[PDB]
């Protein structure tokens, strides 16, 4: 039934329209604004726990914005309970690594952090050049596709509404929500792409989205051995709870 | 997860 494929599909169009970190607008504004190679030396010069304690409250500012994103999305809240959590916890990053390609100039590879762009170099101090490396290939493959709002609306709903999440209780329903949002987002993209694969070539970067995030609770376990206070005191509370 | 749990029901 296209009616349903059609509500589904505007319900998290709006869903996305009301809850990314930033607006559309606010990028277009914030469009031409790199750091300062002041900016980018004090970064530099954070220690590694600070710059890791910062980073921890950007990606946890960004993950709020995905719950709420799913809060929005009726055939999500209709899941039962416990695998909203799964689905959100397993999910939350992935999701903000598509949204952080919204926000990523493929030109001078910048991403957008605290407020301007910045190239790997302004996350130095981490110490995991191979993390922040394999976040700014993704972000500069997607944006070659030169996707819409709608379609990165789309695709990031159905890669947070994964069937494949282990521990799922109720797996053919996410599927048969998934499998909708797919249906709608094959559609859209007629709109812009003329000749695809499009697609095809969106859910093939799935596992390498996965790859990145389980790299990245790696890089974090790790800290958590060196410096276990600053985790379980200074990070996020929500930071915590998804990844330890 | 109270803490993501709490987030859902806001
Ligand atoms: C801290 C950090 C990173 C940056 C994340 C960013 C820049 C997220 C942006 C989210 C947005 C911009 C969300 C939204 O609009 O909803 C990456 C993964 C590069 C490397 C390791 C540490």
């Amino acid at each position: 039934t296209m009616s349903e494929i059609d509500r589904i599909a505007q319900n998290i169009i709006k869903s996305h329209l009301e809850t990314c970190q930033y607006t559309m607008e606010e990028l277009h504004q914030l469009a031409w604004q790199t750091h300062t190679y002041e900016e980018i030396k004090a970064y530099q010069s954070k220690s590694r726990e600070a710059l890791w304690q910062q980073c921890a409250i950007q990606i946890t500012h960004a993950i709020q914005y995905v719950v709420e994103f799913a809060k929005r999305i009726t055939g999500f809240m209709e899941l039962c309970q416990n695998d909203q959590i799964l689905l959100l916890k397993s999910g939350c990053l992935e999701v903000v690594l598509v949204r952080m390609c919204r926000a990523f100039n493929p030109l001078n590879n910048t991403v957008l952090f605290e407020g301007k762009y910045g190239g790997m170099q302004m996350f130095k101090a981490l110490g995991s050049d191979d993390l922040v490396n394999e976040a700014f290939d993704f972000a500069k493959n997607l944006c070659s596709l030169q996707l819409t709002e709608e379609e990165i609306a789309l695709f990031s709903s159905a890669v947070l509404i994964s069937p494949d999440r282990a521990w799922l209780l109720e797996p053919r329903k996410v599927q048969k929500l998934q499998e909708k949002i797919y249906f709608a987002l094959q559609h859209v993209i007629q709109k812009n792409h003329l000749d695809d694969e499009t697609l095809a070539k969106l859910i093939a970067k799935i596992p390498t989205i996965t790859a990145v995030c389980n790299l990245h609770g790696e890089k974090l376990q790790v800290f958590k051995q060196s410096h276990p206070d600053i985790v379980n005191t200074l990070f996020p509370p929500l930071y915590k709870e998804l990844f330890n | 997860h109270k803490i993501l749990h709490r987030l859902l029901q806001e």
